[PDB]
């Protein structure tokens, strides 16, 4: 902050909510605790234009992990060329496809 | 099987109404010393049917400054709701078992104040527009203590969920605990149904007929089953929320036994009150809630929040 | 005199009798006698997908047991 | 279908926001925005957020927009000026119904609509999580943490609260 | 796949049962039929005109004590805190001071709205 | 309003700046903008007339609208990082989102054209308050989070702020009217240098406030609102219309006077950036806040405009009032140049 | 950018016991304290390995050691748990508040018979 | 990104665009305003309901109470300017000028 | 003294609804402190074992675990079925 009070007099005010790793209630997890911790502990003690840089593979991941972009992109062109395939009978689901 | 069972429920409520106008009829007419409808048909049985079949054989007029959809949808609104009141009704085993029931009942409450609005707006009269305008004013004024009670109420439940209540329940009745709430929550039942003394809104003697000024004869009916329906809904509400029943797996026959026979017995206590008490007043309507209802909810509510962490007896969420 | 009404009221909780038995007795008969085994948590649903597809005929309330075991 | 059937509560949901945009009669776009406040909690509602979602019905459809209602009774300028009334609201209303039944076709044929950010047209449904709960309702856990870890929000939203009931007499006092 | 077949039963018993409300009865209006109804005598052109300032100054304190209730329905949850200690505190914070905003509406005149 | 209600009111606006100041998470600081935006309209209500409500409607209708567009800001970010922490956010459409939102809270762009109007309407006092004191929770966020910032989307917006904002200055009759105009070019100025160095963005907001109070509190003395109103005060009480021509020349920057000590030193800046067409501009457009300002001197001291027969009654009483913290406001802010290397105190 | 390594379908070809949930819960007290040993084996192996791939080989030894845990009671008084689990399926919350006598007569064999 | 957050974020620019282009009544420009805010309620559940912040799910009531806050105060000047001018205009509502 | 007796008599005379909520409400804060089962209201609370209690990796010397959910080391609630 400004004012980083919070610090100075170390009462918790609000950063106990700002990230999703820290404490949360009944000790349950968010979509990426697993990811965040990784980033958070990386660009610890570091300052924001170096880690910028050299924490990006932590930050991509876990951008992807909440977003998942890449992911849904990937299962998109998989159903796309499926029914660009199945509709011209060159394959077909096997039974545990359909149950 | 599941829409059948649907019909079984809504038919059933819509039978319900139309024989509520009779038994209020009678009864209201027996504290008046009269006897009710007992000419048509056997101690007036079929007078339901007739008046049923006589309205919708009326024409329904639509006043000359009306926006007809704006006239038409707030009867489907008003009517929907009122059936849609009963679905997470924790009867034997509940329709729709909501885990956030009571919330669905009151978010449902709530809203059915869209018809008292649009009915007046739509109407386009004055004796309509302050007539809605006063009817939502106090409508708008009670829920808040309606939330409150049930906070309080519901916090010795353990949740949200309406079936949890009859657990609760299992031994003594939930009135014991909280009698100072149950005639706080039974009054404000009568100011959200509007009836007397909380009748300004239609105001019979004194507003002609409130909302229902010129609304005639088709949709007449569906405020006025809209309106009946809520006062068993509202009825049975307070029948599973205060005067719980046991209930056996193996036989919801009785509890149904004990929770049909208390909501006529609430039911009847509703225009008892009427056949018995005058009309209130616009600012006593505001005043009662506003200065001797909220003040005193607040306190309860405070005493009921602390009272299972002084006793130890906080109720499983489950 | 006040007999009169109990016609009146009977009806009524007739009315209000039905909705009461009918989705009680379609609870039973449509879960196999068994209530309908309600679902509040993620857990209580997990628990009947694992009956569903445990049963070998797609049907929750269909119960099987020790019979299966070897 | 249920294939994407929150992608019709979302479509719903635009059209009803498109309506009261749209400038209609204050109750008439109250009504196009309560049909959004409507199906807007069912897109919640899908998600698990039932508590949330119940809220802005009984706070949001139940609450804020039935005092908007009085200022309509209130203002009463001296013509209705529903949908008819005025040639604007209509050309706002239709256009309104355009762009968005572009960009659903643009999405639903290829899903690389780029319109600000880069975004896929796939259905609702993909990106929920796979995972059990328990018996804690997650939504019912983070909101009860008001009186636990939220002490500091309580102070200050009722703090406000306290000074929201200041200002409004004051400023409807009239000196 | 329940909750709204619920939702869209009820709203076709009621679209149909107003909708055999309206064109059976074989609908008869005529100009003083449909006329508005003023206590049987003429209306003065009217129900276009603001309304002081209680029925809107109520509305704004419901409003207002709508939002504060808000923020207290998970109190039923918020008992099963591990910490009742600022649970207890916290929530009867919220009390008080809507019992305060109460407090201060009442001896400003307030809830004694104008006439 | 009841004083008691009064000072409660401020309170609450000085405590929520200073919630905004404090804040380490995005959702707090919107809840320091929202309740101090809460307790700002009706204290301009305070005199309650038909002005006001217009200009009161105004204020609060921009400020709404960029506070509400700043939750998207912060929702975006939300959507693609997941940190409420107020750092370095990492969207360009979230960052140009709020850029624009916390502008329209300032009133630099286009954006300004709240900030005449409502300062017109409303009572002397509660334009001092809105002027000076609710600049500094917009400010704070964009220090914080300036390292983020889009040079050449942050640059025009303050391009155009001192622009316009000097150049309709010169056709202002109302003192209120120049004041706000005279706000809007000095918060270009501020906003110019912030993405490059905010210490010295800092030091350009309490030079700045130290004018503001000076002028805005001297003009309360005055009791003059309009440049003829304030023109008969040469009678009254000559001395003061002499101080106001000090912190006139002074608030325009000509040297040695304290107004100049920003501008120097962020001309100073931006040429160590590289950037010197820049700075050139501003420096040429810092004249045309000095034309009404020297119009306005003219008016109050350095001429003697004809005065009114009634003014004999002013001379036999006297002032009530205790202009408090006025004497020092004025020393502070008209010769504190030699003293420049202590803005080392703001890093 | 790489390979998500997945086990081939042969490991997963794991004996899985076949009952129903009631089953399961009216046991579930006699079968956690009598099965911990393989049970916080594999448990520990899903919070310490942190991955699904890991404790493959304990994920069939859990559902193993469940099957030798839900033999010797078919060995044993089968019948009592016959109308306990079916009591107890009755209930929608599978509530044992209801049914406790049934479950004392499932207590009473398992302290002599096993 | 998922086709439905275009949906809300799209509710939101059109909101916003309604809340911006004017016309003659500020208590339909008030509706987009409430409008404006229940898409940015609405769409902060989705991301917080997907990821499962769980203390993250303090925000929508806390963004709903702040934002219902407005209205108490945009209704209220509602009526004001409805009491000095009678009605809700806002081509009238222009009084300041110079 | 005089004055508090007669006052509150007198209030009670015109009003008995606020101070009965005052007094209600002013209950209400006062003994939730004073209580003795508070204590064991937060004991119970954290008594419910939501989550799992993941085992800990047993490296020998930490005798306060039991190594079966049976042994008499660990925590004990035989006040909680008394209670
Ligand atoms: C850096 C270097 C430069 C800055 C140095 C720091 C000082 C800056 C301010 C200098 C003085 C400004 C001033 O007063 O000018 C006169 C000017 C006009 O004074 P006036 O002619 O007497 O008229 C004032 C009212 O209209 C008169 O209305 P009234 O008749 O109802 O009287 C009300 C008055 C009279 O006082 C009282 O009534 C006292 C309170 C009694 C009730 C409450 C008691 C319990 C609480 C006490 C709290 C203290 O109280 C107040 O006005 C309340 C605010 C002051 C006390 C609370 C302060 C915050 C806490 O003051 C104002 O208009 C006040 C504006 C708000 C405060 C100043 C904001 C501007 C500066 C912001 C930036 C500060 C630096 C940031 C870095
Ligand atoms: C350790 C103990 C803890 C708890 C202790 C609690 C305190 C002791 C108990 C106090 C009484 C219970 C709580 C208060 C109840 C009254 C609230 C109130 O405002 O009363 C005065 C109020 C107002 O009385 P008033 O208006 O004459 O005076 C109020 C005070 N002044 C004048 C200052 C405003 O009474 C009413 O509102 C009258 C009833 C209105 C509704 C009409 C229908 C009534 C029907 C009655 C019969 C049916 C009852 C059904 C009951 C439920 C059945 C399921
Ligand atoms: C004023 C009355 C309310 C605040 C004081 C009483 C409650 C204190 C509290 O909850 O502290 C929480 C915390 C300290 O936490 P704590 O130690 O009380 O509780 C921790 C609980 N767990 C472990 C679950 C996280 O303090 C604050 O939030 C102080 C905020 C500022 C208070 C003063 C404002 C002026
Ligand atoms: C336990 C130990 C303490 C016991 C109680 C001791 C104090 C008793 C106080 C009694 C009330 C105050 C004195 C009194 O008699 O006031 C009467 C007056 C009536 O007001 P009214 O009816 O409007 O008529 C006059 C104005 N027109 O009253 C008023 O004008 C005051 C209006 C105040 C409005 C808010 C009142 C409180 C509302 C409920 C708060 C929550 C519950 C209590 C919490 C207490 C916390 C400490
Ligand atoms: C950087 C460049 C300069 C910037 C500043 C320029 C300011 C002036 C510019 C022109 C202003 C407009 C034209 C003139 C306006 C005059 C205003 C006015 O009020 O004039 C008349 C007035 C009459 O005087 P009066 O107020 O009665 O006070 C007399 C002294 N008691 O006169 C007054 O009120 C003036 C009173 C002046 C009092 C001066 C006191 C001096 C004390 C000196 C002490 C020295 C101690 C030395 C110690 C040495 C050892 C340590």
């Amino acid at each position: 902050p400004f004012f980083d009070v919070q610090k100075r007099l170390g009462l918790d005010l609000d950063r106990w909510m700002t990230i999703q790793s820290a404490e949360q209630p009944h000790k349950i997890p968010g979509r990426c605790h697993a990811f965040e911790k990784e980033w958070i502990e990386c660009a610890h003690g570091i300052g924001g234009i170096r880690a910028e840089k050299e924490c990006k593979i932590e930050f991509d991941d876990f951008v992807e992990c909440l977003l998942r972009q890449k992911t849904m992109k990937r299962l998109s062109a998989i159903k796309r060329q499926r029914d660009k395939l199945i509709k011209e009978g060159k394959y077909t689901p096997p039974p545990h496809h359909l149950g | 099987m599941f829409m059948i069972n649907i019909l079984s429920l809504i038919i059933p409520i819509l039978l319900a109404v139309a024989f509520l106008t009779l038994v209020e009829r009678k009864v209201l007419g027996y504290m008046q010393l009269r006897k009710g409808p007992n000419v048509v048909g056997p101690y007036g049985l079929l007078q339901p049917i007739a008046d049923a079949l006589k309205l919708v054989t009326k024409e329904p007029l639509r006043p000359g400054t009306s926006s007809i959809s704006m006239f038409i949808i707030a009867p489907i609104l008003g009517l929907s709701l009122a059936l849609t009141m009963w679905v997470p009704l924790p009867m034997p085993y509940p329709l729709i078992n909501m885990n956030l029931g009571v919330l669905f009942m009151l978010a449902m409450s709530s809203l059915a104040v869209y018809s008292i609005l649009w009915s007046g707006w739509a109407s386009n009269s004055k004796y309509a527009l302050i007539g809605a305008l006063r009817a939502v004013a106090q409508t708008i004024s009670y829920e808040v203590t309606l939330a409150i009670i049930l906070l309080s109420v519901l916090l010795m439940n353990g949740s949200y969920t309406l079936s949890t209540l009859i657990t609760t329940q299992e031994h003594i009745w939930m009135i014991f605990t909280s009698w100072p709430l149950a005639m706080m929550w039974f009054i404000s039942t009568l100011a959200e149904t509007n009836r007397a003394p909380f009748d300004l809104t239609e105001g019979e003697s004194e507003l002609v007929s409130g909302f229902n000024v010129e609304y005639a004869a088709g949709p007449f009916a569906m405020f006025f089953m809209a309106e009946y329906a809520n006062i068993i809904m509202m009825n049975a509400f307070t029948a599973i929320l205060f005067l719980g029943a046991s209930h056996d797996p193996h036989t919801p026959e009785l509890y149904t036994i004990n929770f049909v026979l208390k909501t006529l017995a609430l039911t009847i206590t509703f225009l008892w009150i009427r056949a018995s008490y005058p009309r209130f007043r616009y600012d006593q309507l505001m005043h009662l809630l506003w200065k001797s209802f909220l003040p005193l909810t607040l306190a309860l509510c405070m005493w009921h929040i602390s009272l299972p962490i002084m006793t130890a007896s906080i109720p499983p969420q489950s | 005199m006040w007999f009169e009404i109990l016609p009146g009221i009977a009806v009524m909780a007739a009315c209000l009798f039905i909705p009461g038995m009918a989705t009680a007795h379609i609870h039973k008969f449509t879960n196999g006698g068994k209530e309908k085994r309600v679902a509040h948590f993620s857990y209580q649903w997990n628990l009947m997908e694992r009956d569903r597809c445990i049963s070998g005929v797609n049907r929750y309330h269909v119960t099987k047991g020790l019979e299966n075991i070897d | 279908m249920t294939m994407y059937i929150a992608f019709i509560l979302s479509t719903i949901f635009v059209i009803g926001f498109v309506g009261f945009s749209s400038k209609p009669s204050p109750i008439y776009g109250g009504l196009g925005l309560i049909v959004s406040g409507g199906v807007g909690c069912g897109i919640v509602l899908n998600f698990g957020g039932s508590f949330l979602g119940l809220m802005v019905f009984l706070i949001y459809l139940g609450g804020m927009l039935v005092v908007f209602g009085y200022t309509t009774a209130m203002a009463t300028e001296m013509y209705p000026e529903v949908w008819v009334s005025n040639k604007t609201v209509f050309g706002a209303f239709v256009s309104g119904l355009m762009m968005e039944f572009c960009m659903v076709y643009y999405a639903l044929k290829e899903e690389e609509v780029e319109i600000i950010f880069k975004f896929n047209g796939l259905g609702d449904w993909v990106i929920y999580d796979t995972g059990d709960s328990g018996f804690f309702s997650e939504e019912a856990m983070g909101i009860a943490a008001l009186y636990s870890y939220g002490t500091w929000l309580v102070i200050v939203t009722g703090w406000s609260l306290l000074i929201g009931v200041v200002v409004i007499m004051e400023i409807t006092r009239g000196n | 796949m329940n909750i709204m077949l619920t939702l869209l039963t009820n709203v076709t018993l009621a679209s149909l049962l107003v909708l055999i409300a309206f064109w059976l009865p074989q609908l008869n209006a005529y100009s003083e039929k449909t006329s508005p109804y003023e206590c049987g005598f003429d209306p003065m052109g009217s129900a276009r005109l603001p309304f002081s300032m209680k029925f809107f100054l109520v509305a704004i304190t419901f409003l207002l004590f709508d939002l504060e209730i808000a923020l207290l329905l998970p109190l039923p949850w918020a008992s099963q805190t591990n910490n009742l200690k600022t649970m207890l505190t916290m929530a009867l914070f919220l009390l008080i001071l809507l019992a305060a905003s109460l407090a201060y509406e009442w001896t400003q005149k307030g809830l004694e709205w104008a006439e | 309003m009841n004083p008691i209600i009064y000072t409660t009111l401020i309170m609450t606006v000085m405590s929520g700046t200073m919630l905004v100041m404090i804040s380490s998470h995005w959702l707090l600081i919107w809840i320091g903008f929202e309740m101090n935006l809460l307790a700002m309209i009706p204290v301009l209500m305070k005199n309650f007339n038909p002005r006001a409500t217009e200009a009161a409607t105004k204020y609060f209708l921009t400020q709404a609208t960029a506070s509400m567009m700043l939750m998207m800001a912060i929702i975006i970010n939300l959507l693609y990082s997941g940190q409420w922490t107020i750092t370095k956010m990492f969207n360009p459409v979230a960052m140009t989102m709020m850029t624009m939102a916390l502008a329209m809270k300032l009133g630099l762009s286009p954006f300004h054209f709240w900030v005449p109007e409502v300062t017109q309407g409303i009572s002397l006092q509660a334009g001092l308050l809105l002027l000076t004191w609710q600049k500094l929770a917009p400010l704070s966020v964009l220090c914080q989070i300036s390292q983020s910032i889009n040079p050449n989307l942050m640059l025009t917006m303050a391009m155009l702020s001192i622009l316009i904002g000097g150049w309709g200055g010169l056709n202002q009759t109302q003192l209120r009217k120049i004041m706000a105009y005279s706000s809007i070019a000095h918060m270009g100025w501020m906003t110019a240098v912030l993405p490059y160095n905010t210490t010295m963005t800092i030091l350009n907001l309490l030079i700045y406030i130290t004018m503001t109070l000076a002028m805005f509190m001297l003009l309360i003395h005055s009791s003059a609102t309009t440049t003829l109103s304030l023109s008969h005060t040469w009678n009254k009480m000559p001395v003061i219309t002499s101080l106001m021509m000090v912190t006139l020349l002074s608030m325009g920057g000509l040297p040695p006077l304290s107004g100049f000590m920003p501008k120097w030193m962020i001309i100073q800046e931006m040429t160590k950036n590289e950037s010197i067409i820049m700075p050139t501009l501003m420096a040429m457009t810092a004249l045309l806040n000095l034309y009404f300002y020297m119009r306005l001197a003219y008016s109050s001291s350095l001429t003697m405009f004809p005065s009114t027969n009634n003014m004999k009654m002013k001379w036999q009483f006297e002032h009530t009032k205790q202009m408090k913290l006025l004497p020092t406001m004025i020393v502070l802010s008209t010769l504190v140049l030699p003293m420049t290397p202590a803005l080392s105190s703001l890093n | 950018p790489g390979i998500v390594e997945l086990p081939t379908l042969e490991d997963l070809k794991v004996q899985e016991v076949k009952v129903s949930s009631s089953v399961l819960k009216a046991a579930a007290h006699h079968y956690g304290a009598q099965c911990d040993k393989p049970n916080k084996e594999f448990m520990l192996c899903r919070w310490e390995e942190k991955d699904p791939r890991r404790c493959l080989e304990e994920g069939k030894l859990v559902n193993q050691c469940a099957l030798d845990f839900f033999r010797q009671i078919k060995r044993h008084c089968a019948e009592p748990f016959t109308e306990y689990w079916t009591c107890i399926d009755y209930s929608g919350l599978q509530l044992f508040r209801h049914c406790r006598k049934q479950q004392a007569k499932f207590d009473e064999c398992v302290l002599d018979k096993l | 990104m998922p086709l439905v957050y275009m949906n809300i974020i799209m509710a939101f620019a059109i909101a916003l665009a309604g809340l911006l282009m004017y016309r003659s009544h500020l208590m339909s420009s008030l509706l987009c305003l409430e409008g404006m805010m229940l898409s940015l309620f609405i769409m902060s559940t989705l991301i917080i309901l997907n990821t499962h912040f769980t203390l993250a799910n303090m925000m929508p009531i806390i963004l709903l109470v702040f934002a219902a806050c407005e209205a108490a105060l945009g209704l209220s000047l509602l009526v004001m300017v409805s009491n000095t001018y009678g009605t809700d205009y806002v081509q009238n509502l222009n009084l300041l000028q110079c | 003294a005089g004055r508090i007796a007669s006052f509150l008599k007198n209030a009670w005379a015109k009003e008995p609804v606020l101070v009965a909520s005052f007094a209600i409400g002013g209950l209400a804060i006062i003994l939730p402190s004073l209580s003795p089962y508070t204590n064991y209201a937060i004991r119970i609370n954290r008594a419910t074992p939501y989550n799992y209690p993941v085992p800990l990796r047993d490296d020998g010397n930490m005798p306060d675990v039991p190594s079966h959910p049976q042994d008499p080391q660990g925590p004990s609630l035989e006040w909680l079925k008394n209670l």
